[PDB]
Order: structure tokens, then sequence, then C-alpha cells
RNA sequence: GCGAUAACGAACGAGACCUUAACCUACUAAAUAGUGCUGCUAGCAUUUGCUGGUAUAGUCACUUCUUAGAGGGACUAUCGAUUUCAAGUCGAUGGAAGUUUGAGGCAAUAACAGGUCUGUGAUGCCCUUAGACGUUCUGGGCCGCACGCGCGCUACACUGACGGAGCCAGCGAGUAUAAGCCUUGGCCGAGAGGUCUGGGAAAUCUUGUGAAACUCCGUCGUGCUGGGGAUAGAGCAUUGUAAUUGUUGCUCUUCAACGAGGAAUUCCUAGUAAGCGCAAGUCAUCAGCUUGCGUUGAUUACGUCCCUGCCCUUUGUACACACCG
């Protein structure tokens, strides 16, 4: 059915770590963070035991706490390691579902390690060219 | 369109000239007769000859026609 | 009494039909039962290749076809008779093989 | 054998073979009632061999169909055409030729497909063009 | 089209078959021009087929980037073209074809 | 946001719906979306609730075309 | 005159059988039904995520019921869809094998399906009765 | 040694592993049905083999 | 070796094509007209129709025995697995291959093109042909190539009957 | 014609 | 073709022809096709019924369905009208078939300095032939990217995306001491994929290729948003001696252009266009490509010489390298 809410108009436009709007399902809401997609957002909401039918504003302190804990501690809530971005690390060989800005920081770390050793992928990154071997004769005028 | 070529027309002319009493005004009987008379090597050509012959016969009944 | 099977294939329809009627006649001088002939659907080996020996001109293609026809007849007869029934029918263009 | 007829019915490549033997008013599609097969819309095309003539032609006959081929719409059209053919053939060899003449007059006054099968085939695809008639795009200079 | 017939009947009091038949017979422009263009009087079958064509167009481009569903846009177009009012995409084109065509004589 | 529809229901939405929906010849979903400035899933749930209610009766059912007429 | 699985619409039949088999609670729902995805050529998990496995099990059990001696590969191809390959054109891709295997094995232990001679799984003698009786209730309404 | 280096690269699974029966070219081969004839050679020999044009 | 029926028939066709190529390249100066293999229980029967049957069977049959050995130890069949024979062409002027070989031989000898062409045409008509045509292409008498046609009788070009006649 | 394959130079 | 005639009789082309699609309950046979009956069975109901299962022995019957050979069938048949009453033409009735029944293969004479010497142990001549322009080995290139153009694929959303449910064709292809073919079943992993068996040299098994569009019931709700899936990082595999310049497959994350396209221009008349997949060739791996095949299936003509052209006659010409004169 429909909830007949009053005195609790959920329009909390500031939310978890990124200015997530509170007028959309929580599933696609978590995607607004830099590091979470629809798949990961759905799984984190499932493990958080939060129903996927209420807008983000409906959520409260305990739900947000749980969402944070899952997002930053995936190897604690029965999340398979094959489900996380940034798997076995080039530092300690561990699993790290990197969320916001430290994601871009890890990206810059990858760029720095490539450019430091003067690798073809790093060199093409430095020039600003496609590194995955795509043709650039004609389909690169954008 | 369906314009009859010269082979079928000359075949029908010689059928009428050489077997007039036997030929009739019926397409099926004409078929079975042209099977016996000529040695066409195709069912379609035999049918076209026989049918155009039937049409010629059905014209000849209303007076002589010049050419036969 | 055995379960001798005769299966024969060719590219020419008329020669195959003549040789099949020949084996029927040969088994009819005796009194071998004739379960067939049974007619397998014909195989059409299709090759589509470009006419030009190079790469110039309008795009035209040739559709070459080889047609294969297979037939089976089941004969219940003593093992002696089917040997002659088959080896006296060596009509060209038809490859015949015998299996129990 | 007590009282049976065997008729078919076709469309694009969909083929329906009917088995109309003496029965109790049972009209089935591959073992399922006329009231549903897959769809919800086109049921009335196979209702037509019934509503045009009434249900009473099927009082003592039981019909079975083994439609195979084509697609959903093709199968539906083949099935209803085969039902019409089977009913007509039953009235021919068992019930009444005058009855079948009246029935086929109803069908032909409604739809010639019910008795006359559609003789349309996909025209072959020709080289130099994706379809039978469609051509590859031409680039002058 | 079945959702159409349904939705028109919920809105109209006449028979939606009658609604559409009237809309089509009143959505076929009478004066249109061929090449200036010498304005001529259109044949029956042609007036019919532009009636149906314009109705479907109007519905199609109303249903583009609109929450109002396709059958609903069709219903509104059919209602507006049934009354003869210049609130239908076909009826306003039925204005333009004659309005231009008269000047072409 | 050019459309700018309603996302959650409050007392005044309830009052507006129950003072105005009986006075409509036809509602489907977009009828309410248009002349209520309400959102789609919200319109859907409202229609289902009032379809259990005695204000709208379905004319025909479809997973992408709701059709409702007057209560009478 | 009784009624069987062939007399009912598929939608409501699989609906009822799935909800009932959920009501029992004895079907071994795998512990990964929340993480995993239905098909490699799929982009999202089932929306009704807490009971989708029961729907799939009901559909599979009916699919064996209507046939004989089907296997895991046939069901995988049955439940595979059209992958969205990006800028490249569409293509059929096979569904998840582990999910289907676990589903049929759980249907085994509930005694609804049996291991048929020379490949495949038929339906069990008791499964026929279960499905037929569960179908007879819907048709009474 | 000389003989260890000559022709040492493995000529299987490739264009260089196959050639026309007639002219030994590596280009445009027809491998269907074991034909192993380059398309031009097949166009010459089709009548001899038994491939004829009908449609 | 288990070839499929499709593969068996295709390999048989390729074998015939190769064998005809071989006999053309070996029996060129004997008016080689064609070959036909008869598949039998043990000995496939090979017949080569040539204009000069004495060109083969040279000096007591040397030629056919050495050709038999050539074929058996190229294609690796039973030495008693084949049999090769030779029948003279019943009408050489009715054979296109014989006329073409004679035409080629005359050109190498040095006879002028027109006379050789007309010799072939009149031989074909003396044989009993309803029509005959010879076309000679290349650098004829000059450095600019041209095609010279010679026709006698009647000749069809389109339809099935060309494949037959 | 394939830029008229030229002479080639030697470093050994 | 009817005809006209300084011609008359001919020949090639056209048409015939051949292949294929459509019709046959009318012959012939199917244990590699099917339908029944009859056994042995199961769930429902107990009326002997409704759904199925199994029996290549039941020493069962048959050929509507399917297969393929022998044929038949359209000839514009009958009828109503116009036409030198002539060749034809337009409508109806009959019919599976009434545009040449639909679709193709084949296809004249004369030519082009059209393409191919890079298909060819087809070739003349010129060149080169031992530090080789022969051949072979290692590595790279053909993929390089301010930029211009052609054939395409995916899109710009609600006639829509997803999520479950319904699960409907047709053309084909397949190997064994492989260096391995189609691969079923059983078992593991989310998937990619791995492994143990089994069938098939094939109307027998893969395969009813349960294809995809499509139908239903749900989530989304007009926005660059669950539209669109570039670019990029991490990870898991597979083929291969070798994946770096990502071969390809799968998982998580990153979420770019693009809101229907200017001047221009291509294709198309019915089971056609458009949509949608599927198979085969290339193939160790790789299909946004071709060659075919089917599924769904339209709007608009059924005319014209305005444009682009083509055919025939008359006419003019200072053109013949033929008006690009
Ligand atoms: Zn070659």
């Amino acid at each position: 059915l429909v909830v007949q809410e009053q005195g609790s108009f959920q329009h909390i436009l500031r939310l978890l770590n990124t200015n997530i709007d509170g007028r959309i399902k929580i599933m696609y809401a978590l995607t607004k963070i830099r590091g979470v997609g629809r798949r990961y957002a759905n799984l984190v909401c499932k493990k958080a035991d939060v129903e996927l039918t209420k807008r983000a504003g409906e959520l409260t302190q305990e739900e947000l706490e749980r969402i944070v804990t899952i997002m930053q501690n995936p190897t604690n809530y029965k999340i398979p390691a094959w489900f996380l971005n940034r798997q076995k690390d080039q530092v300690d060989g561990k699993d790290y579902h990197v969320l916001a800005n430290n994601l871009e920081s890890k990206l810059r770390d990858d760029l720095e390690r490539l450019k430091k050793i003067r690798s073809h992928r790093g060199i093409r990154h430095f020039w600003g060219l496609k590194v995955r071997g795509q043709h650039t004769k004609t389909t690169s005028r954008g | 369109g369906r314009v009859r070529t010269k082979t079928v027309k000359r075949a029908s002319k010689v059928l009428i000239e050489r077997f007039y009493p036997k030929l009739t005004l019926d397409f099926e009987t004409n078929k079975r007769l042209t099977s016996e008379i000529a040695v066409i090597q195709s069912k379609r050509l035999r049918n076209k000859i026989a049918g155009y012959t039937t049409h010629l016969m059905k014209r000849i009944q209303k007076g002589p026609v010049r050419g036969i | 009494i055995h379960k001798i099977r005769i299966t024969l294939t060719s590219t020419k329809v008329k020669q195959l039909e003549n040789v099949s009627a020949n084996i029927i006649r040969n088994a009819a001088q005796y009194n071998i039962v004739k379960k067939g002939p049974v007619r397998m659907p014909t195989k059409v080996l299709k090759i589509t290749t470009r006419k030009t020996p190079n790469g110039e001109g309008s795009k035209t293609w040739d559709a070459y076809e080889m047609r294969i026809h297979k037939r089976v007849i089941d004969l219940q007869a003593p093992a002696s008779t089917v040997k002659r029934i088959t080896q006296i029918t060596i009509e060209p263009g038809v490859d015949v093989e015998v299996t129990i | 054998s007590t009282q049976s007829v065997q008729t078919f019915g076709k469309k694009k490549t969909a083929t329906a073979v009917a088995h109309v033997k003496a029965g109790k008013g049972l009209i089935k599609i591959n073992g399922s009632p006329i009231t549903l097969v897959q769809p919800e819309i086109l049921r009335f095309k196979v209702y037509e061999p019934l509503t045009l003539v009434g249900l009473d032609k099927f009082q003592g006959i039981d019909i079975r169909v083994k439609v195979t081929g084509g697609g959903h719409v093709s199968q539906v059209y083949a099935i209803r055409q085969a039902i019409a053919k089977g009913l007509v053939a039953y009235h021919q060899k068992y019930v009444d030729e005058a009855s079948k003449n009246e029935l086929k007059k109803i069908f032909a006054s409604y739809d010639k497909t019910l008795l006359v099968a559609d003789s349309r085939r996909m025209e072959p695809k020709k080289f130099g063009g994706r379809g039978a008639r469609a051509r590859f795009q031409k680039s002058y200079r | 089209v079945k959702h159409a017939l349904e939705i028109i009947h919920v809105l109209t009091e006449q028979n939606p078959i009658q609604v559409v038949v009237d809309a089509i017979v009143n959505s076929g422009a009478r004066e249109d021009s061929t090449r200036r263009r010498q304005a001529v009087d259109v044949s029956p079958l042609r007036r019919v087929n532009q009636a149906i064509a314009l109705l479907t167009i109007g519905a199609r481009e109303a249903s583009f980037r609109n929450i109002k569903t396709i059958a609903e846009c069709l219903a509104e177009e059919l209602i507006n073209a049934a009354k003869g009012s210049s609130t239908s995409y076909a009826i306003k084109k039925k204005d333009e074809l004659e309005r231009v065509a008269k000047s072409n004589r | 946001d050019k459309a700018q529809h309603i996302v959650i229901l409050d007392q005044e939405k309830y009052d507006r719906i129950l003072k105005d929906v009986p006075t409509y010849k036809y509602v489907s979903v977009s009828v309410l979306v248009d002349r209520l400035k309400i959102g789609g899933s919200l319109a859907r749930v409202a229609l289902r609730q009032l379809e259990e209610d005695g204000i709208i009766t379905p004319v025909l059912k479809h997973s992408k075309q709701a059709i409702y007429t007057r209560a009478q | 005159p009784g009624v069987s699985v062939r007399d009912v619409p598929a939608q409501d039949f699989i609906n009822a059988y799935a909800q009932f088999l959920q009501r029992q609670g004895k079907l071994e729902v795998p512990g990964y039904v929340d993480i995993v995805k239905t098909s490699a050529g799929n982009d999202l998990p089932p929306q009704e995520a807490e009971t989708w496995f029961y729907k799939r099990a009901a559909s599979i059990a009916r699919h064996i019921y209507l046939r004989k001696q089907v296997g895991v590969g046939a069901l995988n191809k049955l439940y595979g869809g059209a992958k969205n390959r990006g800028f490249r054109p569409h293509k059929h891709v096979d569904a998840s094998g582990s999910i289907n295997r676990k589903c049929v094995q759980a249907l085994q232990k509930i005694g609804v399906l049996e291991i048929s001679p020379k490949g495949g799984r038929r339906i069990s003698e008791n499964g026929q009765r279960d499905l037929d009786r569960i179908a007879a209730q819907t048709l009474e309404e | 040694a000389h003989e260890n280096v000559w022709f040492s690269h493995p000529r299987n699974f490739g264009k260089g592993s196959r050639q026309c029966r007639h002219c030994s070219s590596h280009s445009g081969l027809i491998r269907k049905y074991g034909l192993d004839l380059c398309r031009q050679c097949f166009r010459e020999k089709a009548a001899d083999i038994g491939f004829n044009k009908y449609r | 070796a288990i070839l499929s029926k499709k593969k068996k028939l295709v390999a048989d066709g390729v074998f015939y094509a190769e064998l005809n190529e071989f006999f053309t390249r070996e029996l060129a100066e004997q008016g080689y007209a064609g070959v036909e293999v008869r598949k039998t229980p043990s000995k496939l029967e090979v017949i080569v129709k040539a204009s000069n049957t004495q060109g083969v069977l040279g000096e007591q049959g040397r030629r056919i025995h050495e050709l038999t050995s050539l074929i058996v130890k190229r294609f690796k069949l039973s030495p008693e697995g084949i049999a090769i024979y030779a029948e003279r062409v019943e009408e050489r002027g009715l054979s296109a291959a014989v006329q073409a070989e004679a035409l080629k031989a005359k050109l190498l000898s040095g006879l002028p093109i027109r006379r050789a062409a007309y010799g072939v045409l009149r031989f074909a008509m003396g044989a009993g042909a309803k029509g005959v045509e010879v076309v000679i292409s290349g650098k004829l008498r000059a450095a600019r190539a041209k095609s010279q046609k010679y026709a006698d009788g009647f000749m069809i070009h389109s339809g099935q009957p060309t494949r037959d006649f | 014609g394939g830029k008229k394959r030229k002479k080639k130079v030697y470093t050994t």
C-alpha cells in the first residue's frame, strides 16, 4: 500500500558522502557515489537488509551507518571477492572496493607507476592516446 | 503480356492443315491429340501449341481465315 | 535369414534408379523380401565463390551445387545371395556398399 | 477405426495436422483447449471455425492438432485453417455433403483462406543486396 | 488499438467506431496542389489515406517524450479530429492544405 | 526538471485525491500525472489503492495501460 | 471430468506453484541467490529477489512436466536471452548453469524430479500428482 | 647448426600451413568439404569435380 | 580412413580432375580426348581416349605400364587395384579436344593461322558436326593482340542445350 | 611500380 | 507477333530451355518420417474417459503429415466487352496457381589500351640471380594519427529500458593415435570456463539447433534518468611457441558523445521494404563483413517523361580522338 506520511516530508537532499537526491529508489541512489554501480548498490542494500522500494530520504541513521560499513568493509558481510573493483592489490595483494576520491587517487597511482617505468601504456597515457590498441586513423576526431 | 511466339503459331498452323477433321474445339481433347500428333519435347510447349490451336479452331468455325 | 542392408549413393538420379531396379529384379528372380527402397533427402553441396579472379568490377558470385542422393533397401535373405545380388550390379556412377 | 478424418493446414512454414475422430465436443491444441494456447489476442482467428457456424457441428467429434513450424501468427493461421478443413472433410465422408457445402459457403463468404491455403513464400535473397530486392548503398564518388 | 477503442469509449458517449469513422471522413483535405502549384481536388481514397496517415503521425509525435502513452495520444487525436475542431494535428493540417491551395488558383 | 512531479504523499495529497478523483470521466496513469502533478509510481500505487476503494472500477487490465471509469 | 496442467494459463500456474512451494519452505534455496546474476547475458538480478528462485523452480518443474528427459544445457539455452553487446549486434547467450543445476537438484531432493535413463531428468511419479492437484485448485476458481 | 634454424617456425594453424592443391597459393583457399583448392582453381575445375551452376 | 559421403564424393571429383590434368599434360601429342574411371569391386577401370592410340602402348605397351606405375605410386593404391585402357576416338572431327590439340600442334610447326583454322573447321564438318567455331587470340602477326574468329554452320549460345550439344 | 626497388646499403 | 512490302528464304540473340518455390488425401515405399491400434505404465477421474510415458518383436495396420521418382496440373480455361476482328487488351466465374504463375542460372554481334603478370609449374620481353629481387630464421609494420571521404553497427527512449513467465522457424555443418570435429548428459564455479562419460562419418546424435524480435505480469516515470554504453583501472579464464599495441570471453568499477541530424544523397512495389535473429566462408583464436535462411510484416503507386538515363524513326552537323568533339 501507500504510506500516509505527514510531519515527515522526506526531502533530505544531502546524503551519504555525495549529494544524493532523496526522490529516487535507494538502489540507483547509491550509484551517485564515485565507485558504486547499480549492481554493487543493489547488493549492498540487500546485505543491509533494507527494502528496495522507498526513496533515500526514508532512510535513517542506522541504515546509513550500515551502508557505510558495507561499502568500506566488503570482506565482512559475505560479499564475494569477485564482486569488488580493485581486487588483489599491487601493494599488498588485498581486496579494496574503492569509493570516492581515493578511487581517483589510486588511478593517479597507476598512472604514476606506468609513467615512472616508461611503459608503452604509460607513454600513451602521457600523450593522451587510446591505450587498448584501438585504431586511431579515422575514429578519433572527437 | 502473353503474345504467342512463331514456333507455337507455325506448329498450330501445320496441325490444322494436316489433321483438320481430328482437331476439335476443346482444349483438353486438343491436348491429348497434340500429344499423339507432334513430338514436342516439353509439356509447356505442347500445351501452348494445343491451346493456340484450339483458339484457331474456334476462330475458323466463323468462316475461313486467310493463312490456313 | 539375416538383416543384410544395401545402401547406395550417386550424383546421377537415372543411373541410381536403374541400378536399384536392377537389384530389385535380381532379388525378384529369387524371392527375397524388399522392405525398401527408402529415399533419403538429397544432399546439396553448395559453394558460393566470387567470379572475378581479382577484386575489380561488380560484385558477382557463382553458386556451384553438387547433389548427392542416398537410398536404403532392407533385404531379409541368406548371406550367400546378397553377395551376388550386389556384386553383379556394378553400373557406373553408383557406389554400392553392403552391411549386415 | 470408428469415425475419423485427417486434414492439414499451412501458412509461411507452419504446418498443422488435424485428427478429427468421433468424440464428445473436445477441441484441443497440442493437448490444450481452444481457450488458450500462447496468446491472448489472436484467439478469435481459431474461434472463427466455431462462431461462424456454431458449436453444434462438433457434438460427436474430437479433434487433435500437431502444429509444428513457422511462428506464432503462422501457427495460429495454420491451426484455424486446418480445423476448417477437418470439419469440412468430416462432413464430406461422414455427415453430409450438403452440410459441408453450406459450411464452406460460410467460410468462403467470410475468408477464402479457411479453405484455400495461402501460397506465399519468402522470395530468395540475391547477392549484391541484403534482401530479395533491397540493394547495398551506392556511393557515387 | 484495443486500448484506444476502450479509452475513447470511456471518454465518448457515441460508439468509438463511429468516432473514428467521423474523424477520418473529416480529416481528408479537399483542396491540395501540384506543380507554383495548380491546386486540384483530391480523390476519395487519397483523402482517406491522408486522414489515417495524419492521425497516426499526430499520435506518434505526441507520444514522443511524453508520459501520456501511445494509445492515449491516439485517443486524444481521434477525439479532436472527430469533433471537427482545430485542436487535432490532422484538422490544423486540414486547415493549411486548403488555406494554401486556395491561393494557388 | 521540466515535469517536476510529486514524489511522496502527504495529507494534502490525500485530501486533493479524495476531493477530485470521483470527478473525472477517465484516469489511466498519465491522467493523474498530468492534472495532479504527481509522479508515475506514486500515481500507480494511488490508483491501485483506490481501485480497492469504491471510487474507480477497471474497464480493462494491462501491465502497461490502466483503464478506470467513474464509480457509478 | 478432471483438469491438468495443460488446461491452465502459464502465468498463474507457475505463480501458484512457486508461491506454494515457497509456503512449504523445504526447497534448498542456495545461499548465493542474492549475490549472483541469472545470466551472463543479463545486466541485473531478479527484482523480486527474495522469492525469484521459487518462481524459477516452478517454471522448470513445469517445463519437465510438459516434456521428458531434459537436461541442464537445454534449460540453460531455454532461459538465456539476448545479450546487449554494446555497439555490436545482439546474440543469444546461454544462461547460468550453476543456478539451474542447483535448482534441479533441489527439485530432486523434494522428490519432484527423477534421474531418467540415458541422460536427462524426467518428472517423478509423485511430482505428476503434485502439479496436477495444484493445477486443479486454480481452475475451480 | 644450420639445419636447426632452417624452416624451424611451426607452420600449423595458419595461412602458411595450407595451400592450394593445384597451384600452392596461400590466398583465397576453399577448405569446405576438404576441397583444398584456391577459389580461382576451383572455378576452373568445378565441371571436372562435379559442381554445376543451376540457380 | 573414414571419409564421409560428402567428403567421399568430393574427393572422387578431385581425383578425376587431377587424373585428367595428368593425362592432358602427358598425352598432349596424341590427341587426348578424355578419361573415365569405372569404380568396381577391386580394379577401377581407366580408359583414355586419344587420337593416336599408338602414342600410348609404345613398343609393346611400355607407356601404359609405366603410367600405371606412376598413378599407383602417386596416389598409393593397390598395384592390382586399378586398370588402364585406351579406345580410339570414333570421330576426331567431332572431338573439340582433338581439334584443339591438332590446331595447337600446327601453330608450333609454323603453318599460318587462317589455314589451320579452316583446316579444323572443315575437318569438323566432314566429321558430321552441325556447327563448329574456332577463335584464336593473342599477338596475331603484330605486337597488338587481336582475336580472329572462324565459323561454319550453326551455333547456340544461351540456355540448357549448350550444356548438351 | 613499388617505387622501383633500389640499391641497398651495408653496415657490415 | 498481326500485318505491310523489292524481296525471298534463313541464322544468332529474345522466347523456348534448365534449377527452384507453389498444388496433388491420385500411383510407388519408408526400423534414419509419421499416424494410429495393442500390450506394459503414471497423474487426474473412476464410465471404457482426459493427459502422457515405453515396447526397431506386436515377429501390429497404414501412408493425411515428412521424405523422393514417376507423373499430372495453366493453356491466360469459360464468359462479358473493345481492337484493322488480326495479333492483342480489360474485367469478371472457375481455380493452389491468371504480373511471362513467382525467383533465378544460361545468355548475340561489335567493343574498352576497364581489372588481374599479387591465383596459377599461363606467359614474351626487360631486370636480378650468391653480400640474391631465390629461400629460410629473429624481431617489428601493414593497426602508426592536426585531418578529408565511402560501406556499416549502436543509439538518441515510455510503440521504451529492464526483471521474471510464455518458450515459435528455416537454410546448413561435423571426426578417430586426433594433434583433433558437432558435442549431448553427469558433476564444479557467479560467470568465462573445467572435467568424467556418451552419441554421431550423420533424415539416426549434436538438434524440436526451445534463435531473436514478439506476448504477458511487475519495477522505472519524461531526465542525458534504470536512455546510450564510449574511454579507463583492477581481477578471473580461453586459443596460441608467443596476447605488450588491451586477440577474444566473463565480473566489479569509470558513465564521454548523442535530445532525431545542414547543403546533399542511396535503396525499394508484396510475403516486397523495414525489423529480428540464425547457419556457412574466412577460422588455432577473433564477424560490427559477405553468401544464404527463415520469424514478424507494412505506407504508398500500379503511372510519367519534369530530372537522370536507355531504345527506335525523322532531321541538322565544319564532329569521327566522335560535344569530355
Ligand atoms: Zn589454386
